[PDB]
């Protein structure tokens, strides 16, 4: 059951999910709970007091924050989120990332775009530490800029090859591909020449 | 007190190396035809005018580390 | 007798007229005509007012008043029946037609039934007789009229539930607001009333035809008169029920559409493939389709001709037909630019723009497509673009269409969009529509983000249109929560409409968070739609929205334009973030839009003006001045473009009018060659950015002008009619009016400057320094196109920043979802319904007031070309093109981009109003209006001829103005403040002038006395107006330069400056020490409340702010606290019996609250022909609303405090707002005193000069070390009377005082402690004290005088201390003062260490010693724990210090104490000992967890009935942690101020409390009966036995906070700094 924290409903839900989910034993998700402190010291001294199901999981989605009560921060168990710290490391994430069918499809070359796709990324992210030089600002290459090029892809991949089992290189949209991520998947974000 | 007369010599070292002058450029009927003198005399004026307001601002914190003058609201924000 | 004549014909009129009746469906005869009705009264109105101007209207007045009375009352009743009448034909339609409505809601439907007989009866009785005044004559019929109109209120009110359940019966009623709802469900049966709804359901259709009969609906109408004929017209016989027939219309427009556009297609098919097209055959085509249909048509058979070559090349070797299909675009742009070279219908010119925009991008694209060497129909290079594919084949004609872009594709609506301004397609709407299209086919939403300016709201408006789709603009705000979201969000999903969200980021960041669970979940129904393994036979794709399952419309879309460079705009969460494609959108391509567009509009020369235009806007943007509202930008070059199409069309009628009317020669093709283009566009762009410019960039953007477009001159037109209107306007209103360079040529070239704005932009700003002319510069324009055009001006003047937002706007309740209209909402809805013709008339909304991106970020939809006010709930209300909306403000310095470049700006300096032009109007003021309301007049035009010398240029006034804008002041100094004081001051001498005439009937005043008398004065107001706030030095500065410069006979003493004479009536100087006499105050009256030792500046202030008050002028006392404003203020309106004055003590958290609260409780609102006017309950009397902290409440972010900027509207503007009923309320017989320290002291800001405009301040600086041994010394020789041995002690023992006083003065500052503040009433509690000791005495030696003066000295100056060498130094220097001014006295006897005085242990209060007070407070420690509280406490030597303290502060009236210290000191202990003791009742509140402000305010009640009815002695103990919310301190600092909270007792409350003064006061013996007596007791008994102990830590911070918080706290509580134990 996942809730966006931020509305009075919002918090109602979240307490019925909450004590239905320690009962059933479900998994609840809240998110951005970071915009309600004084509901998340309520939250951890509701939790402390509590005997849930051995398969209940309630995740707490954030952002990094001082606002989040240090009583919190104690009683749960924190992960960092963050751009991973290398080329190398962002390349694991995002094979990791990208189920195994998704790459394993009929065309053979759908395997060396996406590691190209794969290799591309983690340039840009690496590049984005290096403020002015890598590029003029922190743009937010991320992951959904990742997932629309992937998409963009298997579309275009489809397109051109009909369900055929190789597809010679020179027979890939390579035009379409580089025009998409350079005007509207990439390229939306940057407002730099 | 300490930061009074710290503030006090920051602020007459300051007025030293900052300059006091700054003519404004002169109107004229050719001289509005030249776009580059349509720039100098912004920028002339914006430095004057900017110029000007340092200078008083520094020379206000010197009187009042001196006590001769009280702390304005203004002067007080300044000086934190 | 022509008065006489024309009341006879008014009586013959309303005996003859009647009620113009027609029936209603055989159920009554509704009353019509009620235009006529009310325009026949206004007209007898104006006419009767016309005759009480004349004389001879006395033999007839009564009459005549009787008649006006009559005549008012008629307007009161229609002013209420029209409206009773509309309501309840809407609601019959709701009540009978439907007939779910009974078992859903049967109780009101009765109600309904019953107020719908009583309604039947009385239109029954109207049209037994239809005359009108026999209506007028029938019993009650006001009453009853009024308890109809409330009663249909309610019930209207009481059908939420049915209008929500008709909205989901038809989806677009979700777009319509209740009002609208319910008048279009009541009124389905007569459908000419609908017409003015269908604007707000549909895109383009603003009207639908029908047949005579109005059954049968053959088509729709757009706003321009374009009409769509249906081929199955919708039978409304067949279909009762509105929403089934107006579903049947929708889809009947659909597929009406689809077929028109089929034979469009079919017939544009001829001019594709062919080489040359016959203009006329293109010209039929384009007037048989409509506007959307014929660029549609032109695009499907572009993008099939490409693709057809496209195909014809794909062998790779072949030749290339793209040259063909370019060659042929060619050739119709060609016909086109041909086409709208010469005079077109306006519809048909629309539609060659239209066609020459998209034809201009097909040429573009094909051109690159040939350069490119393109011969696949697969290329990407071809792919990328928006292609429209046609298939005739297709069965279901809404699927024949299809519009593919990369590998996206989608359906056309087919919503009719009537003619839309599109866009021209540069690269960056390519891109956009691209990454849109992209991000709907993901099945997600679109944000093009960047700065504003740059196409994001209309681009995804463009391709909204482009696919036919109906796209809703919603201006998003703070108040855009959950629920109004997911309403929105559930109306676009049923409509299937796309939701362009623009200012995205506004909303908070909790609801952003919220709100991307319900943009997942439809996005998630929309992708599932999107599968096509879904079947539309199926259950229909519903979504989870609001706790309902809502049917989710593939044609639905999300698009959110922001614009994230604002700070403090809200961070949009990833998990939101990531639902929309974002796109930025920074640099538009502002040289492709220009030159498309002077190509579209007919210019010859488009590519050289946009080349030579576009340079010229960044030469603009670089090269002028920089201006906070300059706006060079995007919104200001398609302003300069579209006003440059207008002017070249206005100039091509005047050529065509001047060949006609000079013989017969006319030919477009002559007309158009020999045409000023360069003229044409340096004539828009002057008239769109010369009144912006200030006076120094002028010439350089003429220079410019001539760089960039040489030899072209700008001659503006001689508007003569228009200039003749405004010198009558101005000649009327007493305004200088001048031609060019004469006086107010500068004001009057202004003000035509804005009357082009008026033309061009439809949103305005007036932008300049207080006093600039604006608000004269656009009444006068008003009035003059009033007068030209004959169309009647209105005009709703809105301070922005007077109310809060919620007030101006509108407020949606979180708990019943109901939206109450604000005041803005109000008015514009008001106008758009035009119940009252608000329609024909020109309604000009002004904005007064200071301007924010908080509130007028709200207005970026209005301001903008979607003309729309976008509310929470869902409504969209349509900017009348009669309605202007104006900005009146001094500054733009908080203003955004996106706020400046919305609206047409206008510049006013101050140089624009001159000062000759205020001295002109002064006098032609003062030589017209009388001052009384004639001798008067004569009085006041003789003056006027004797100031007319100094009142001229480089004169007296103005001379002694430039040297006192030099001098220092303790406020800043504006012309009109000094100017306003000066020109009251004279009104003043008028006055008196008057007065001596009246006193002297037999001798009146001669000419030379007058002369005498009047330069005297002016002279002296002069320095009282131009110094009146400034120290004494800078007074005497501008005496002497005066003395240099005038010519006035002047005082010649050798050193007593002019300030210090006055003018007596006999025409002669008089110096004010005549008026200062050595008094002897009385034993009893010593150092009283109420008593004043005349001095200089007290007889000299007190004649300044009677000259003022007596005008009723508001008026600002500012100086150090405790100098003697209050005391001036109240010694000098002693002398005006007639004005009572009410004390209100601002805070920081003050608000136009507690004013309307003291309103409430003085004044009355009364209804009145004009108006509701606010006036005090007593008669006669003036209330005079006395703020003692003006420049404390808080000043926002944006540097306005609210209630100054309600106060400066209420002086200004001479009323405010009821935010109730939104209802203008003009104050009568109210004027306003306020008192401030300096704005440089912590926590004091400094007033607007817009406010400081209208209050002249007044300097009361601290009395001098003479004033304060005069004062002083008389008081001492007062109370030393008592005890004859020590009279010769008076004159030593002052000064020793002031001594002292001075010292301390001088040792401890603000700069110590917030609290170390030392005045005059340090001195005058010294000698109450020293007072009350030697009172009862009968005998004392010198010796006790000593001890009595250290220990007030001790009690006064060192128990505020914070250190303990602040102490040491205090005692020392008591020590050396007493020595030095007592020499020869027992210094061990009057100065031993242990200084206390009690009055404990005997009946008197003298001296007592330690041990024996230690002993005494044992034995009363050992009865308080056997009685009241039994936690023991160890006594030492402070312990007894601060009981005596304690003690001495309980014994005082309206003694309140604020002990500091570290808790646990026994701070609260010590207070309830001491109460204890002295018999108060302690009284501490109870505060837990729930603990709120009406808890609060229940204690403060229970407090103040026990206090002040039931005559109780209370101490209130109050603690820091008590205080929950800063509505404690308020209400805490009025009671501690004034004795009472004027808010506390309202409703059945304020009744209870005065039965229980009533009784009260009988007990005690006195007889009051008046609710204002009992007040005034009740306070009285408050003050005398109410002492309010507060307690709290020492602080550093929270002291100097606390110090603007609650300001009472330091001036009306005695401090005591326990601290912690030694
Ligand atoms: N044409 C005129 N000739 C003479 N006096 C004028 C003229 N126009 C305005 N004034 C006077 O000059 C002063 C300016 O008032 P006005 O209301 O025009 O100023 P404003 O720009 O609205 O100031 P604020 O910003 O404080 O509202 C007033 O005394 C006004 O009556
Ligand atoms: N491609 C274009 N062709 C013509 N006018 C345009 C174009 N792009 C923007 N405009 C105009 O620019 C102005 C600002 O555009 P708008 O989208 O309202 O701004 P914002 O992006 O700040 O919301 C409007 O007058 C709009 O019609
Ligand atoms: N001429 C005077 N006669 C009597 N009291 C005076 C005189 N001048 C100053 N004072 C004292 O000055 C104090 C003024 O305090 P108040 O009236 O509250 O002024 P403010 O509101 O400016 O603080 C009083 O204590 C008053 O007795
Ligand atoms: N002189 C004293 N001798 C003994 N106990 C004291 C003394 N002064 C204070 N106390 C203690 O203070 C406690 C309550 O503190 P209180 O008087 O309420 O101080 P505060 O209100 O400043 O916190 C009492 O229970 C008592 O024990």
């Amino acid at each position: 059951t996942s809730i966006a924290i931020g509305s009075a409903e919002g918090f109602n839900q979240a307490d019925k999910a909450i004590n239905t989910a320690v009962k059933s034993g479900r998994w609840v998700m809240l998110k951005n709970v970071h915009l309600a402190p004084g509901w998340l010291m309520q939250l951890e001294k509701k939790l402390h007091s509590l005997q849930p199901h051995a398969c209940f999981r309630l995740f707490l989605t954030m952002e990094i924050n001082p606002k989040v009560p240090v009583n919190l921060l104690r009683a749960g168990r924190i992960f960092v989120f963050e751009p991973p710290p290398g080329v190398k490391a962002n390349m694991l994430r995002t094979f990791s990332s990208i189920p195994v069918s998704r790459i394993c499809k009929s065309p053979n070359e759908r395997a060396r775009l996406y590691f190209l796709l794969a290799w591309f990324h983690a340039i840009i992210q690496e590049r984005l530490r290096y403020a002015p030089l890598g590029w003029s600002k922190k743009y937010e290459f991320g992951e959904s800029d990742l997932r629309s090029a992937c998409d963009t892809v298997d579309t275009w991949l489809d397109d051109t090859a009909k369900g055929r089992q190789n597809i010679s290189p020179d027979k890939i949209p390579w035009s379409a591909l580089k025009t998409l991520m350079a005007q509207s998947i990439y390229g939306g974000r940057v407002d730099n020449e | 007190p300490a930061w009074m007369r710290t503030l006090h010599t920051t602020a007459s070292n300051w007025l030293h190396l900052i300059p006091q002058t700054l003519s404004h450029l002169k109107r004229t009927v050719e001289n509005i035809k030249d776009p580059l003198f349509r720039f100098f005399e912004r920028e002339v004026k914006m430095g004057a005018k900017l110029l000007q307001d340092v200078r008083q601002d520094l020379a206000d914190v010197v009187q009042v580390c001196e006590g001769k003058k009280k702390q304005t609201n203004y002067l007080r924000t300044l000086i934190n | 007798m022509a008065l006489e004549e024309f009341l006879k014909q008014i009586r013959e009129v309303w005996n003859t007229y009647e009620l113009d009746l027609v029936n209603y469906q055989n159920k009554c005869r509704l009353i019509r005509g009620w235009d006529d009705l009310f325009n026949k009264v206004k007209e007898h109105i104006n006419s009767v007012s016309a005759m009480k101007l004349s004389p001879y209207y006395k033999v007839f007045e009564e009459d005549a008043l009787s008649w006006e009375d009559k005549l008012n009352r008629i307007m009161a009743l229609f002013d209420v029946w029209i409206d009773v009448q509309r309501r309840w034909v809407y609601l019959e339609g709701i009540f009978t037609g439907s007939a779910d409505i009974k078992h859903l809601l049967p109780v009101e439907t009765q109600r309904f039934q019953s107020i719908s007989t009583e309604f039947l009866a009385l239109m029954k009785k109207v049209s037994k007789s239809p005359l009108v005044m026999d209506v007028l004559n029938i019993q009650g019929v006001q009453r009853s009229l009024e308890r109809l109109a409330d009663l249909l209120g309610k019930i209207q009110k009481a059908l939420g539930e049915y209008l929500e359940r008709e909205r989901s019966s038809f989806p677009r009623f979700y777009f319509v607001g209740d009002e609208d709802l319910l008048e279009i469900i009541g009124n389905s049966k007569n459908v000419a009333k609908l017409q003015k709804h269908f604007k707000k359901m549909f895109a383009g259709v603003s009207s639908i035809i029908l047949n005579e009969d109005n059954s049968v609906v053959l088509g729709i109408s757009s706003r321009e008169g374009e009409e769509v004929m249906f081929k199955t017209p919708v039978s409304i016989t067949e279909h009762p029920k509105i929403n089934e027939w107006l579903t049947l219309v929708e889809k009947e427009m659909r597929v009406t559409l689809a077929k028109l556009l089929a034979e469009s297609v079919t017939e544009v098919e001829i001019f594709g493939k062919a080489t040359s097209i016959d203009p006329n055959t293109y010209i039929t085509w384009i007037d048989k389709y409509q506007a959307q249909l014929v660029v549609l048509s032109a695009q499907i058979a572009w993008s099939e001709n490409v693709e057809t070559a496209l195909s014809s090349m794909g062998g790779g070797g072949d030749a290339a037909p793209l040259h063909s299909v370019l060659s042929n675009v060619e050739v119709t742009l060609n016909v086109l630019a041909d086409s709208v070279l010469m005079e077109q219908p306006p519809l048909r010119r629309r539609k060659l723009e239209h066609l020459i925009t998209e034809l201009v991008h097909q040429r573009d694209v094909t051109r690159s497509l040939i350069k490119s060497k393109i011969d696949n129909a697969k290329s990407f290079e071809w792919l990328s673009q928006m292609r429209f594919y046609f298939d005739p084949k297709q069965t279901d004609v809404l699927q024949q269409l299809s519009i593919q872009m990369a590998n996206a594709k989608f359906n056309y609506g087919f919503e009719y969009l009537g003619v839309q301004d599109k866009l021209v397609q540069t690269p960056l709407t390519d891109r956009c529509y691209l990454t849109m299209t992209q991000a709907l086919e993901a099945r997600l939403g679109g944000s093009p983000f960047g700065p504003a300016g740059t196409g994001k709201t209309e681009s995804v408006k463009a391709l909204g249109h482009q696919l036919g789709r109906f796209v809703l603009v919603f201006n998003c705000d703070e108040t855009f929560d959950f629920q109004a979201m997911g309403r929105i969000f559930v109306g676009l999903c049923q409509v299937g409409a796309w939701g362009c969200f623009d200012e995205f980021n506004r909303l908070e960041e909790r609801m952003l968070s919220a709100v991307s669970q319900q943009v997942q979940c439809i996005q998630e129904a929309l992708r599932e739609h999107s599968n096509p393994n879904y079947d539309k036979t199926s259950a229909p794709i519903t979504c989870e929205l609001l706790n309902k399952q809502v049917k989710v419309s593939p044609d639905m879309a999300i698009f959110i334009t922001m614009n994230p460079g604002y700070a403090g705009r809200s961070n949009l969460p990833d998990n939101l973030k990531k639902l929309f494609r974002s796109l930025a959108m920074t640099k538009p391509d502002r040289q492709l839009i220009a030159q498309v567009m002077l190509y579209s509009q007919g210019f010859r020369t488009a590519e050289v003006l946009a080349n030579k235009i576009v340079p010229f806007f960044k030469l603009c943007d670089e090269q002028l001045s920089s201006q906070s509202h300059y706006d060079f930008g995007l919104r200001a070059l398609k302003s300069v473009l579209v006003s440059a199409g207008n002017v070249k069309r206005e100039r091509i009628q005047k050529i065509k009018r001047e060949k006609e009317e000079r013989g017969e020669a006319v030919d477009e093709g002559e007309i158009a060659e020999n045409l000023p283009e360069q003229e044409i566009l340096i004539q828009s762009v002057c008239e769109t950015m010369v009144p912006k410019l200030v006076a120094e960039d002028i010439p350089l953007l003429f220079s410019l002008l001539s760089d960039v477009f040489p030899g072209v001159q700008y001659h503006r037109g001689e508007m003569t009619a228009l200039r003749e209107e405004l010198k009558k306007v101005c000649q009327e209103m007493y305004l200088t009016y001048g031609d060019g360079e004469e006086v107010g040529g500068m004001w009057v070239e202004k003000v035509l400057q804005l009357y082009q704005i008026t033309q061009i932009n439809h949103g305005l700003m007036m932008v300049g320094p207080s006093g600039s002319g604006k608000s004269m510069a656009w009444r006068v324009l008003l009035k003059a196109l009033e007068r030209l055009e004959g169309v009647e001006g209105v005009a709703h003047i809105i301070d922005p920043k007077a109310i809060s937002k919620d007030h101006l706007y509108g407020t949606l309740d979180p708990n019943t979802r109901e939206w109450t209209d604000g005041l803005f909402t109000h008015v514009l809805r008001k106008i758009i319904d035009s119940v009252r013709g608000e329609l024909q008339k020109r309604q000009w909304i002004v904005f007064d007031g200071d301007v924010d991106p908080e509130w007028v970020e709200n207005l970026n939809s209005v301001l903008d070309d979607n003309k729309l006010l976008t509310l929470p709930n869902g409504e969209r209300l349509s900017l009348p093109p009669n309605v202007r909306i104006m900005f009146e403000v001094q500054d733009l310095k908080y203003a955004t981009l996106a706020t400046v470049s919305r609206c047409g700006m206008v510049w006013f300096s101050e140089d624009v109003l001159s000062t000759d032009m205020i001295f002109n109007n002064f006098l032609a003021r003062l030589r017209s209006i009388p001052l009384d309301e004639s001798p008067m007049l004569q009085i006041q035009r003789d003056a006027a001829t004797i100031m007319q010398p100094y009142f001229t240029s480089n004169g007296l006034v103005t001379k002694a103005l430039e040297h006192a804008f030099q001098l220092e002041h303790i406020m800043d100094l504006t012309r009109l403040r000094c100017l306003g004081s000066l020109f009251s001051m004279l009104h003043q001498a008028c006055r008196n002038v008057a007065q001596y005439n009246a006193n002297h009937p037999d001798f009146p005043m001669q000419i030379e006395q007058l002369e005498r008398y009047i330069q005297r004065y002016l002279v002296y107001a002069i320095l009282w107006s131009l110094s009146g706030d400034s120290r004494l030095k800078m007074r005497a500065e501008l005496g002497e330069y005066i003395r240099r410069i005038t010519t006035v006979p002047l005082p010649t003493a050798p050193n007593i400056p002019i300030i210090d004479y006055e003018v007596s009536i006999s025409g002669e100087w008089s110096p004010w020490q005549a008026k200062v006499p050595q008094i002897e105050v009385e034993t009893h009256k010593v150092a009283a409340p109420d008593v004043v030792v005349p001095t200089l500046d007290t007889v000299r202030h007190e004649a300044l702010l009677y000259t003022w008050l007596a005008e009723h002028k508001p008026l600002v006392l500012c100086g150090p606290p405790g100098s003697g404003k209050t005391m001036t203020l109240f010694s000098a309106l002693r002398a005006l019996p007639d004005m009572e004055v009410v004390g209100l003590n601002f805070s920081s958290a003050t608000t136009p609250e507690l004013l309307l609260k003291t309103f409430d409780h003085y004044c009355e609102y009364r209804r009145t022909p004009n108006g509701v006017v606010l006036a005090p309950v007593q008669l006669g009397k003036w209330l005079v609303l006395f703020c003692d902290e003006i420049n404390l409440p808080d000043m926002d972010k944006y540097g306005t405090q609210r209630v100054i900027s309600f106060i400066r509207q209420m002086v200004e503007h001479g009323g405010f707002y009821r935010t109730s009923d939104q209802t203008w309320v003009k104050l009568e017989r109210i004027q306003f005193v306020g008192a401030c320290n300096p704005p440089t002291d912590p926590g004091r800001k400094p007033l607007s000069h817009r406010f400081l405009r209208h209050v002249p301040v007044v300097y009361v600086d601290y009395p001098g070390p003479a004033s304060l041994t005069q004062i002083y010394g008389t008081f001492n020789r007062a109370m030393l009377r008592l005890i004859p041995s020590l009279r010769t002690y008076a004159e030593p023992l002052t000064a020793a005082m002031v001594e002292f006083y001075t010292m301390s003065q001088e040792r401890f500052t603000q700069d110590t402690q917030p609290h170390y503040i030392y005045s005059p009433r340090e001195m005058t509690r010294w000698v109450r004290g020293i007072f009350e000791a030697l009172r009862p005495l009968e005998t004392l030696p010198v010796e006790g005088l000593i001890r009595i003066w250290a220990h007030e000295a001790l009690r006064l100056f060192q128990d505020r201390l914070v250190e303990d060498e602040e102490r040491r130094w205090t005692d020392e220097n008591i020590d050396t003062v007493a020595l030095k001014h007592f020499p020869n006295i027992d210094r061990e006897k009057a100065m031993s260490r242990p200084i206390l005085y009690s009055n404990w242990l005997s009946k008197d209060y003298i001296p007592v010693d330690q041990e024996e007070l230690r002993d005494y407070v044992k034995a009363r420690l050992k009865v308080f724990y056997e009685e009241e509280l039994d936690v023991p406490l160890v006594l030492f030597n402070e312990v007894l210090d601060h009981v005596l303290r304690i003690d001495r502060i309980f014994r005082q009236p309206q003694g309140h104490l604020l002990l500091i210290g570290v808790s646990g000191a026994g701070k609260t202990t010590l207070s309830r000992f001491v109460a204890w003791m002295n018999g108060l009742s302690v009284y501490q509140i109870k505060v837990h967890r729930k603990y709120t402000g009406e808890d609060f305010d229940e204690d403060l009640r229970t407090v103040l009935r026990r206090s002040g009815c039931k005559n109780e002695k209370i101490a209130f103990i109050m603690d820091e942690s008590n205080v929950l919310d800063s509505g404690f301190l308020e209400r805490m600092n009025t009671l501690l101020a004034n004795g009472e909270v004027p808010g506390l007792f309202e409703g059945d409350e304020y009744a209870t409390l005065m039965t229980q003064c009533k009784e009260g006061a009988q007990k005690e013996g006195l007889m009051l009966d008046s609710h204002e007596e009992l007040y005034k007791w009740f306070t009285s008994q408050v003050i005398r036995n109410l002492h309010v102990v507060f307690t709290m830590n020492p602080s550093s911070e929270g002291l100097k906070d606390r110090a603007a918080t609650s300001p009472a706290l330091f001036n009306r509580c005695v401090l005591n700094w326990f601290g912690d134990w030694s």
